[PDB]
């Protein structure tokens, strides 16, 4: 009852991560590269092929951190936007690519829209997961496994 | 001649089609329980049968050939006949021939895609390629026309006693969980219950169409009335023992989720043989949408009198008698109208241009007898079967759009308007130049088209 | 000559190839072609088409231990209704899954289990109608 | 052992067995979780699905096994990661041992 009438809770980030899983379909049945990652810290996205937009998890496990991201995924814009917040105080800010901070135990669903994405090239064929793959058709609105 | 036994079974083959399977979805969307959403197949039911009834009066007295168009014709002058001629030209019949190839391809493509939902694309370009093939296949040919019609409704009637028979031998070994507890949750609303008899009115579509039969009759004026008070009378009951079949079966829950309602029937109920339901469903379905392209160029040959539509569409092709230029432009309005819309949009248009004038019919029904008209009709009605359906049809048109007002209304009011422009503008002031667009107009058409003036 | 109401014989003369016959044939062979690339996209985009996920693959489940989640009649202990009555809140975590642990009737509620009969509900959760509810 | 439960290309068996491995970090470490993501993830068949399941009635709770600072973390991890959370009740609140 507390928790349910609180801005930030433990059950109100929950009902938004199940309801951005429900209906995303890139959530769903999109791919899975792990970047990698040092200790501390956790780096994943999940793309779609006609989807045209990723997103990107940045998971902070230790004491706090300000890590640049454009050395690392080499596929970002410099100016973001924050999905979602455990703090939840990034509600819909953008930030900067350039240094992010994340304060020990903070993680953020950066999503943005790029036409490079990190399973087609040759380097991530060994870091990238899905269980049945599937692109999809804009002009059709439809996922077809052909491709 | 034919007698009354076979004076009904030309109309109970008549009103059962297409509505059937696949209202059901969209009655109990709206009702939200098992027990009302059983009492609208039959308040519609018995609505079904006064108007039918009343539309057997004005088929006796006037005894015109045109179906409809003479009855507004013979009370409110020229403006409503027309504006009716214009209506069911790009409203109520290509709409009509939409839904029903857009019901068949929500059967062909169910199985195919079980558990879940199929992608638009592919119930629009399973309903284009039967708008073109229904309307390819009736423009080339005439006996192709009547050769599978016979068969068609024997696939009808087939799965309809298989429906019942096995939701009735289901209802013995005591499945009752579904209706125990019925009008729990009953959301009984101008807002719902319009929009529920709407989808259920859609299921009797084909009761106007009645009147031709009396040619036939061995004694019209006494089984006529018969005929149809005893034929579509069995017809809901049919309905409400095909509707409970369903409900015998599955639960309310999982009823809004298939649109394919029977398809979700055979896959419980007749595991071995499960495809028979998508098969049988896509005959009749197609069957019945053969129906509707035959009667194209039937009221368009009546209007071309009195030069109210144009002349041209009444001609007939010389190497076969068969109207193409009023079918191919009676199929390619359809075509128009499946891109926009999907079935539950279109039963709403439709039926709510259709309603207001199966209104505007009733009360010239009244209107001619109580004051203009004193001519001899041979059957008569009570006066209080006709005042209850123009009562009925003024809240059927105008509940809607107030309480639940959508984009759909919009384009069909804007559509009767722009045909009450083409009245001033074309036929009621016969401006000069107005004529020099229509001539060249025609024959060309006839020259490109190789078709030819009825008589 | 075109009088715009032309009867049979007379429009035999102009209809025959002078323009307006290629049109015919080129335009009722291209309602033909379509017809069959219509239903042959559909085909098409029938069998790319990949299966829809299953129920379980596309949302959460939520495991309830039975004992301790509602209780309905005030003796201390959850039960079979107290699950029921708190639905609406499952729904509202958007669960497409709700996975009950053992509540068989049991001699032993832990160590992995002891049942006495895999066909009842145990007393304090309930009985078996409470479950069919 | 585990994998063997996912079933062959051609006999089909349980559909999936249930990850655990989540629920046995008792330090939050950044390469003690992505050890368990890569060990489920690289050693499952082709076509099979994953699972990721952060607790059970059988060990302590996230909050009182890595601490509060952690509960949102972690419901963030296994809702973006390929496969199916299974939640246990109370861990969307953020609940703890007695
Ligand atoms: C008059 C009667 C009309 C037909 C009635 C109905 C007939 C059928 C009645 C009944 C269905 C019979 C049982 C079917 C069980 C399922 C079988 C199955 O999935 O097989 C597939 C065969 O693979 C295919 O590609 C199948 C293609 C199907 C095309 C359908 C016809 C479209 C045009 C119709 C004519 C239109 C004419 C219009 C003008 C008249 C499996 O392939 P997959 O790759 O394993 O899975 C891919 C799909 N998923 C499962 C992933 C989603
Ligand atoms: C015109 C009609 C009668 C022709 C079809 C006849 C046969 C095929 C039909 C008629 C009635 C049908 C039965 C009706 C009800 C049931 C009970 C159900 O739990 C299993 C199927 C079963 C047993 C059906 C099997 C097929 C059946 C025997
Ligand atoms: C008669 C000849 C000359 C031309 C025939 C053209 C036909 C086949 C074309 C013209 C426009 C087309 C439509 C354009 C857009 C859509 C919407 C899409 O979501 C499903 C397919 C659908 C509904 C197409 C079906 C096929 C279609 C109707």
């Amino acid at each position: 009852d507390v928790q349910k009438t609180q801005p930030r809770s433990a059950l109100k980030l929950y009902q938004e991560l199940s309801l951005l899983h429900a209906n995303e379909l890139l959530l769903s049945r999109g791919w899975f590269c792990y970047l990698r990652n040092d200790n501390h810290s956790i780096m994943y996205t999940r793309e779609l092929d006609g989807i045209n937009k990723v997103f990107l998890m940045v998971l902070n496990f230790g004491e706090s951190s300000l890590l640049n991201l454009k050395e690392m995924i080499s596929n970002i814009p410099t100016r973001v936007r924050i999905r979602l917040s455990t703090s939840s105080a990034y509600s819909g800010r953008e930030v900067d690519t350039h240094a992010v901070t994340l304060a020990s135990g903070e993680g953020l669903i950066l999503e943005y829209n790029t036409g490079n994405l990190l399973h087609r090239q040759t380097a991530f064929k060994d870091r990238c997961f899905v269980s049945n793959r599937a692109c999809y058709s804009r002009v059709l609105n439809i996922l077809y496994s052909l491709c | 001649e034919l007698g009354l036994f076979s004076g009904t079974c030309i109309i109970v083959g008549t009103i059962i089609g297409s509505g059937i399977f696949i209202s059901p979805k969209s009655v109990l969307s709206n009702m939200e329980a098992v027990g009302p959403c059983l009492i609208i197949w039959a308040m519609c039911g018995v609505l079904a049968t006064l108007g039918a009834l009343c539309f057997a009066e004005l088929g006796t007295m006037i005894t015109k050939s045109g179906g409809e168009y003479p009855y507004l014709m013979e009370a409110f002058g020229p403006i409503p006949a027309y504006l009716f001629s214009w209506s069911s030209l790009f409203v109520i019949k290509p709409s009509s021939f939409a839904i029903i190839c857009l019901s068949f391809s929500e059967y062909v493509c169910a199985p195919f895609y079980s558990g879940c939902s199929p992608p638009q694309v592919v119930i629009k370009t399973l309903a284009a390629a039967a708008i073109l093939l229904i309307s390819t296949v009736n423009a080339l040919s005439v006996r192709l026309g009547s050769y599978v019609q016979n068969v068609f409704t024997a696939a009808k009637m087939v799965i309809v006693v298989i429906i019942i028979i096995s939701g009735l031998v289901l209802l013995a070994q005591g499945n009752t969980r579904n209706f125990e507890n019925s009008f729990e949750g009953a959301s009984l609303s101008v807002g719902s219950i319009s929009l529920a008899l709407y989808n259920g009115l859609w299921a009797y579509d084909g009761w106007n169409q009645l009147n031709y039969i009396t040619e036939e009759l061995r004694n019209p004026f006494r089984n006529l009335p018969l005929a149809i008070i005893i034929g579509i009378p069995l017809v809901t009951g049919c309905y409400i023992l095909m509707n409970v079949s369903y409900f015998t079966v599955m639960t309310a829950t999982e009823l809004l989720q298939s649109q394919a309602v029977a398809v979700t029937f055979g896959d419980r109920v007749l595991y071995p043989a499960s495809w028979i339901v998508p098969l049988f469903v896509a005959f009749s379905t197609i069957g019945a949408a053969n129906g509707s392209c035959f009667t194209a160029g039937r009221l368009v040959f009546v209007a071309g009198r009195e030069g109210h539509m144009l002349k041209v569409l009444s001609y007939i092709s010389v190497k076969r008698l068969t109207p193409a230029p009023a079918i191919m432009f009676h199929s390619m309005i359809a075509i128009i109208y499946i891109i926009p819309g999907d079935i539950n949009s279109l039963v709403n248009y439709f039926s709510f241009a259709a309603w207001l004038f199966y209104g505007l019919t009733i009360t010239g029904l009244i209107v001619m007898r109580f004051t203009r008209k004193e001519l001899k009709r041979p059957i008569k009605v009570p006066i209080f079967i006709p005042i209850l359906v123009t009562l009925l049809s003024v809240f059927l048109v105008l509940a809607p759009i107030i309480s639940a007002p959508a984009w759909e209304y919009l384009y069909c009011v804007l559509f009767m308007l722009s045909g009450l422009v083409f009245y001033f503008l074309f036929v009621h002031y016969k401006f000069g130049w107005a004529q020099k667009i229509s001539k060249p107009l025609t024959m060309h058409l006839q020259m490109l088209m190789e078709v030819v003036p009825p008589e | 000559r075109p009088y715009a109401g032309m009867p049979k014989e007379v429009l035999f003369q102009f209809s025959g190839q002078a323009r307006y016959r290629i049109p015919r044939e080129v335009l009722f062979w291209l309602t033909v072609a379509s017809v069959l690339l219509l239903i042959a996209a559909t085909i098409a985009i029938i069998a790319i088409s990949p299966k829809c996920l299953d129920w379980w693959q596309a949302g959460p489940m939520y495991q309830i231990y039975p004992r301790s989640f509602r209780d309905s009649n005030k003796d201390g202990d959850g039960d079979l209704k107290g699950i029921q009555d708190k639905l609406d809140y499952i729904t509202t975590l958007n669960i497409k899954t709700v996975w009950i642990t053992s509540f068989y009737k049991s001699s032993l509620k832990d160590f992995r289990h002891a049942v006495e009969d895999f066909q009842e509900i145990d007393p304090i959760f309930g009985t078996m109608k409470d479950f069919e509810n | 052992e585990t994998m063997v439960y996912y079933g062959l290309p051609f006999i089909q068996e349980a559909d999936f067995p249930f990850n655990s491995y989540l629920s046995k970090l008792d330090k939050p470490s950044g390469n003690s979780v992505s050890e368990v993501i890569t060990s489920w993830l690289e050693n499952m068949p082709e076509g099979k699905w994953p699972n990721w399941m952060t607790g059970g009635p059988d060990n302590v709770r996230l909050t009182s096994r890595l601490g509060e600072k952690y509960v949102n973390i972690m419901n963030m991890l296994v809702f973006t990661l390929p496969g199916t959370p299974i939640t246990y009740y109370g861990e969307e609140i953020g609940m703890r041992n007695i």
